């Protein structure tokens, strides 16, 4: 039901700041020329980028490639993950390695610091299915949410 | 931008170009090509016409449904000018006779009317204004036609400073009063093709660098009036005092002004198109380097 | 990989038919230009025929070539018999279509299509 | 006065031209049959001064009565270009008005107004012979409103 | 209708109109639906 | 039963017997024979058998199919031979009809049947025009229904309904010009098929 | 059973041969043909005096479309889109949403009268007698755009023509 | 409920009007905007609520086979009236 949010507060035009400091519509040529000029005058740590929560992989790699062309590695996300140890070197460090369908074969689930019902509702529905049909045992560490 | 004028489609008859153009003098020789090109890419075109609706019927098939709108206007009436321009984003002026009439002299059509359109357009908020003058416009000119153009060119530039003023040589084309003028009969002429002029005007609408500028639209080659006229009869296998003054006026050379090549339009030689114009009437002409 | 031939049993015999069709088209262009009172020069007409032929230079199936020749002979017949009108002959030249740019930036500015 | 003179000269040629409308009919398809029924005795278009069979060289109005295909579009435009002026076009039926029931076809021109200018659109698939007669009488009233001479005088 | 008059209704036109094509009263088509996508309006106060 | 079309067993048996008759006589070409529940006989043959099978049906004394009612094609993209060529013949002597079917693809030529029926002339031109099937030894194969210089075969299932180009008169060049098709209103596709099976008797095994 | 249209033997006796000779030379059949056209000159013509006289039409006649109302003035249309589904020409375009009072009603209802084939399938398919083809057939226009009806045009047609439309439906609805 | 906007254009019963900066209103210059002035939403609100003596009432819109499909309306709630989903007539229980 959130799709209706795709019809409102939409960005439909490039915008740059005018002499008043206010955003004003402009062409793709103008907006990109302004961005390119700044990009060509900076290097290394002077350039960074933060990726949001709905960004696709094609945009993520393109932006990575572009900042690498100016020798920047500051490609960051908004969602933290401890970089200590292996960090992101090994995929298994940050994956749901059992898979969603694997919950139906587990016999004990330990949930640590999370509310799966609202964070991953269909993943929580898959736990309840195991809890119902397999007598799965579930333990939680954290706030006693429903 | 406004949501209704964002371009859409692939630039064809049913597309949306984003241009809402009011074209004064659209029922003549240049206007038909201008309106045709505007409607090719899906522009909203307002056509203020002084003439019969019957004389505007050749413009109806030039735009998809609803894209060509017709209004009555009177050059002396400012309200009728206001009605036709207050919704447009660009106003194009192609008004002008090649002769004087008891009701309108060259001052009326080349000074009073262009200035009235420019004043109303400025007040109404129109952002783009394109005004057609002449290459040989000059207050020191023998031709009253060309003297009026120079004055009107000045008043247009002072009333609508951002106006793009275009100065073409004599234009040759199927309906022209140039090659057809000779075929029905010291000076160096540099005539320009009608389609090139049309593209130049359209490209000026789309180019922000063209605002406030004056252009000179001239063909690729300069000819001697005698040599050119000989060519016309060879291809065709064969009037007023002022008209003769203009045809005998050497085409000015204005290197400082931008031209068609600035607007990305490659000028077309007269030799590729002379047959097109003159076939209906049934060896090159030395060029001046 | 056993198939019924159209006309030619291998690409050698097919190339012969292509060359004969090309000669017929090449000789016809001056007549077409005159008969249809075209505003293109004979050189433009011949360069168009050449460009139409080179478009299919990469084919290696003798059956596909045979159909291309069969279609081309039909087009040539329609031109010689004056079954086509001048509008049909000039549709090879796309004279009222604005050049569509082919580089990335031009496409990006104008729309979404690749 | 000269105003009053052109007013009556306008009324005269306009009266003459709408009292003598000679059509040539592109009977392209179905709608031609209803056009024939308008010439038939019940409606007798000839009694309005509209002759039945007129050569294209002497025609004043073209009636596009039926579907205009892509293969036929060049021929329609040819005949229109050869009509001497003044000339008017009546578009008859959904097909000619805008493609109609074959609008989405690959071989059909979506409205004859893409090829020639049109003065009157007669709706229907097909319009009744009397509906077409209404459109013809509406063209006469359109001609009656013409003011070529008054505009010429004011040039 | 002098013998069997039509059924009166509140909304039926009291004044009949003839064909209005070619006059100032002619029908002009337009889309009866409202705008579907709302654009974001940038803030008025400066902040960069 | 008032609302149900009655069966005709006499005609069904008779058409089946003639189906075997033809198959026994021309085993070199007949691949299948079937009779529909509304009594229409179909002979499915190898394409090499066009001329022999049609000549036999026209001239044989117990056939005598003198009239070629219709000749058409059907595009079925899922088949490797996407085109199915259908001959519908009529016998006045025996007051009967028969359908003969063969197949081809975009490149394999079919033998022209003009020698057997002069009616096939324009029908085969239409098939070439609409489907792109080439008929060998046709006295005059060329388009018949489409515009001159028209590219493509409109009746193929993958040819779009509104085509690729559209015409208009352009005042700049003073002639009718062709341009890529743009529609003010796109044709609206409807998904009408119900997700529930209607005819169990035609179910295909999984 | 059959008959011959032209399998006759012309008599070759002198009387018959002279009958055909007199016919050839005296043009008797041609003069007989003149009699038939003469009898028509004195027949009353079948022309009617349009627009002061109209050709006869029945209550079922399919003419210009209109959107109808209930006696209270409420619109009959409920945006069910059965008309749009059946339209053979795809001439109808509909959009709908809940009205301010919660009713199921259209926000768009257009008919491209230059796509329409005037088949009447839409009035057959409508479950509430909302869309009809009325008796008007005299609505030719001077521009293409005038024939692209939207909901405001269609409702105005209903209000304009309801008196006659209701009487026509009253006459024919027992055959539906 | 015909209502003109600040630009003077009438707002239709679907709430449609061209905003100030919309070029598309040039189509009405020298002509007119077809607007039907009998708003169905206002007309049905003028109809009184019927008082009935049963929990369930049926509506066919009037005119028998000339109305809409016959439906049955439950009148158990007392907070609001029962509305016909086809014609919008309202019923209340007594
Ligand atoms: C010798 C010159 C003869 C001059 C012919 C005068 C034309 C008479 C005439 O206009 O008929 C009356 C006409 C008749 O009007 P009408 O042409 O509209 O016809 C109306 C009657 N029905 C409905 C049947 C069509 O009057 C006019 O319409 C005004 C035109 C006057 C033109 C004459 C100007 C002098
Ligand atoms: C005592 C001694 C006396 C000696 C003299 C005796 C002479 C009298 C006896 C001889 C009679 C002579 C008749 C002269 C008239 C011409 C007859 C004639 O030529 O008819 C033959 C001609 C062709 O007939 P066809 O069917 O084609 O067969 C022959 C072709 N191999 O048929 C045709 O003409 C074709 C028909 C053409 C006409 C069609 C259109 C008009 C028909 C109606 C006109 C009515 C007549 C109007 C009378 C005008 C009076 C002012
Ligand atoms: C006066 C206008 C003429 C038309 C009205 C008369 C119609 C008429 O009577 O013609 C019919 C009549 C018989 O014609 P038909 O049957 O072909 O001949 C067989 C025996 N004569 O035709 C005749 O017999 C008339 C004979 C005409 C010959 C005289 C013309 C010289
Ligand atoms: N073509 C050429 O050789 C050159 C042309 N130009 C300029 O280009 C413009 C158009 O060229 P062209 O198209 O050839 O001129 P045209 O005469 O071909 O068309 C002129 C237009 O002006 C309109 N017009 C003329 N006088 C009046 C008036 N008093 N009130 C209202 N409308 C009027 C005409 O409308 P109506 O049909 O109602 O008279 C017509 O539409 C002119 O300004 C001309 O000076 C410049 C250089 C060369
Ligand atoms: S508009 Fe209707 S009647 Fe006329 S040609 Fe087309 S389908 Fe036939
Ligand atoms: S009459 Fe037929 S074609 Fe016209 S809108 Fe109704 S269903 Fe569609
Ligand atoms: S007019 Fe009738 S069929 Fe069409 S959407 Fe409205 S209620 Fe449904
Ligand atoms: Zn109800």
């Amino acid at each position: 039901f959130a799709y209706d949010g795709l019809k409102r507060q939409r960005l439909t035009e490039p915008m740059v700041r005018n002499e008043k400091g206010l955003l004003t519509h402009t062409t793709w040529e103008d907006a990109l020329s302004r961005v390119a000029g700044m990009l060509q005058s900076f290097q290394g740590n002077d350039v960074a980028a933060i990726a949001g929560g709905l960004v696709d992989a094609e945009a993520l790699i393109a932006l990575k490639d572009l900042l690498n062309r100016v020798d920047s590695d500051t490609l960051c996300t908004e969602e933290v993950f401890p970089t200590a140890g292996a960090g992101t070197d090994l995929r298994s460090n940050y994956l749901l390695n059992t898979t969603i369908a694997g919950v139906e074969e587990a016999d004990v689930v330990l949930l640590v610091g999370t509310n799966p019902r609202f964070e991953a509702p269909l993943f929580n529905a898959r736990i309840r299915k195991s809890w119902l049909h397999n007598d799965l045992k579930v333990a939680l560490i954290g706030s006693p949410v429903d | 931008l406004h949501h209704a004028v964002i371009p859409h489609g692939k630039g064809g008859r049913s597309s949306v170009s984003g241009i809402v153009a009011t074209v004064f003098g659209a029922t003549g020789f240049l206007g038909r090509y201008v309106v045709n090109h505007l409607g090719r890419m899906g522009s909203q075109v307002i056509v203020p016409h002084r003439c019969e609706p019957y004389d505007t019927m050749h413009l109806r098939p030039m735009g998809d449904l609803g894209q060509i709108i017709f209004m009555d206007w009177n050059g002396r009436d400012k309200d009728s000018i206001r009605r036709a321009v207050e919704h447009s984003s660009v106003v194009i002026n192609l008004v002008g006779r090649e002769w004087e009439t008891q009701n309108f002299d060259f001052e009326d059509v080349f000074v009073k009317i262009p200035q009235a359109i420019a004043q109303v357009s400025k007040e109404a908020g129109v952002e783009k204004f394109i005004h057609i003058s002449h290459l040989n416009a000059d207050i020191k000119s023998s031709s009253k036609y060309l003297r009026s153009k120079a004055v009107g060119e000045k008043e247009v530039r002072e009333t609508f400073p951002e106006a793009t003023i275009i100065k073409p040589a004599e234009i040759f084309g199927r309906e022209d009063r140039f090659l057809n003028y000779f075929a029905n009969i010291k000076t160096v002429k540099q005539p320009v093709y009608i389609v090139d002029v049309t593209k130049g005007i359209i490209n000026a609408i789309k180019d922000p660098d063209a605002r406030g500028k004056t252009f000179a639209f001239v063909g690729p080659s300069r000819y001697l009036l005698f040599d050119l006229v000989q060519y016309v009869f060879a291809v065709a296998h064969r009037t007023t005092r002022d008209k003769v003054e203009r045809i005998h006026t050497t085409d000015k050379i204005l290197p400082h002004l931008p031209g068609l090549e600035d607007l990305g339009v490659e000028a077309t030689p007269l030799e590729l198109k002379a047959i097109e114009v003159l076939r209906r009437h049934r060896q090159p002409a030395k060029t001046i380097p | 990989t056993s198939v019924k031939p159209i006309f030619s049993r291998d690409m050698n015999e097919a190339k012969r038919r292509v060359r004969e069709l090309y000669r017929a088209w090449y000789r016809e262009v001056p007549n077409t230009v005159h008969l249809f009172q075209l505003d293109i020069s004979v050189k433009q007409g011949r360069d168009k025929v050449r460009e139409m032929f080179k478009k299919n230079a990469h084919i290696t199936d003798p059956r596909v070539v045979d159909l291309l020749v069969i279609k081309g002979k039909m087009e040539l017949e329609e031109t010689i018999k004056v079954w086509k009108q001048r509008t049909h002959v000039m549709r090879f030249f796309h004279e009222t279509e604005a050049p569509r740019p082919k580089d990335f930036l031009s496409k990006f500015y104008v729309g979404h299509d690749p | 006065r000269g105003e009053y003179v052109v007013a009556k000269l306008d009324d005269l040629i306009n009266w003459a031209r709408r009292s003598s409308l000679w059509p040539m009919t592109f009977g392209l398809a179905c709608c031609a049959v209803e056009m024939m029924h308008m010439a038939a005795p019940r409606y007798d278009m000839d009694r309005f001064g509209v002759v039945f069979r007129a050569s294209p060289r002497q025609s004043d109005v073209m009636i596009v009565a039926g579907t205009l295909t892509n293969k036929m579009a060049p021929a329609l435009r040819k005949v229109y270009d050869q009509m001497p002026e003044p000339r008017y076009v009546v578009s008859m039926g959904s097909c000619a008005n805008g493609g109609g029931y074959y609008h989405y076809s690959y071989s059909v021109v979506r409205g004859c107004d893409r090829i020639v200018p049109v003065d009157i659109y007669v709706p229907g698939c097909p319009p009744t012979a009397e509906a077409l007669l209404y459109g013809i009488l509406q063209l006469q009233k359109k001609i009656k409103r013409e003011k070529r001479l008054r505009i010429w005088y004011r040039r | 209708p002098t013998v069997k008059p039509p059924t009166a209704r509140k909304f039926i036109w009291t004044n009949h109109k003839f064909n209005l094509s070619g006059t100032p009263q002619q029908y002009v088509p337009y889309s009866t639906t409202r705008k579907k996508i709302q654009e974001w309006v940038p803030p008025s106060t400066p902040y960069k | 039963r008032p609302t149900v079309r009655p069966r005709n067993d006499v005609a069904h048996k008779q058409l089946s017997a003639f189906g075997e008759y033809v198959a026994e006589i021309l085993p070199k070409y007949v691949q299948q024979v079937q009779v529909s529940c509304f009594n229409e006989l179909e002979i499915c043959i190898h394409p090499d058998g066009v001329i022999p099978v049609l000549t036999f049906l026209r001239d044989h004394s117990n056939a005598q199919f003198k009239s070629l009612a219709d000749l058409t094609a059907v595009d079925i993209p899922t088949r490797q031979n996407r085109f199915e060529i259908v001959y519908n013949l009529l016998s006045l002597r025996f007051n009967s009809r028969i359908r003969v079917k063969t197949y081809t693809d975009e490149l394999t030529p079919i033998e022209s049947s003009v020698p057997v029926y002069k009616a096939a002339n324009w029908y085969e031109r239409e098939i070439w025009d609409m489907f792109g099937v080439f008929f060998a030894n046709h006295p005059d194969l060329r388009r018949i229904l489409t515009d001159y210089g028209f590219e493509g075969h409109p009746f193929r299932k993958d040819f779009p309904l509104s085509g690729y180009v559209e015409l208009r008169y352009d005042d700049e060049v003073k002639r009718v010009v062709a341009e890529p098709v743009e529609l003010a209103q796109e044709f609206r596709k409807f998904d009408l098929n119900s997700p529930w099976e209607a005819f169990p008797a035609y179910r295909q095994p999984p | 059973t059959y008959k011959y249209v032209n399998l006759r033997e012309p008599s070759m006796d002198m009387k018959s041969v002279t009958d055909r000779a007199a016919q050839t030379l005296l043009w008797t059949e041609l003069i007989r043909g003149l009699g038939m056209t003469l009898s028509y000159l004195f027949r009353e013509p079948a022309t009617i005096n349009y627009p002061f006289e109209k050709g006869p039409l029945s209550p079922r006649f399919r003419g210009e479309h209109a959107l109808r109302r209930y006696p209270s003035g409420e619109e009959r249309c409920i945006a069910c889109k059965l008309c749009e589904a059946v339209c053979p020409a795809q001439a109808i375009t509909i959009e709908a949403e809940p009205r301010a009072d919660g009713s199921r009603r259209t926000t768009r209802y257009d008919i491209d009268m230059t796509k329409c084939i005037y088949c009447g399938f839409c009035q057959e398919a409508c479950p509430v007698d909302a869309i009809v083809e009325g008796p008007n057939f005299e609505f030719s226009t001077e521009t293409h755009e005038e024939l692209l009806y939207n909901k405001e045009k269609l409702l105005n047609n209903g209000d304009k023509w309801e008196a006659e439309i209701a009487a026509n439906i009253q006459a024919d609805y027992l055959y539906r | 409920g015909v209502r003109t906007s600040p630009t003077g254009e009438k707002v239709t019963h679907t709430g449609q009007v061209y905003d100030d900066g919309d070029y598309r209103k040039v189509r009405f210059v020298g002509r007119q905007k077809e607007v039907n002035e009998n708003f169905a939403i206002d007309l049905i609100a003028e109809q009184p609520v019927s008082q009935v003596g049963s929990r369930v009432i049926s509506c066919d819109g009037g005119g028998g086979a000339l109305g809409h499909p016959r439906v049955y309306i439950n009148l158990d709630k007392e907070t609001k009236t029962g509305t016909c989903g086809y014609c919008g007539l309202q019923f209340r229980q007594q």
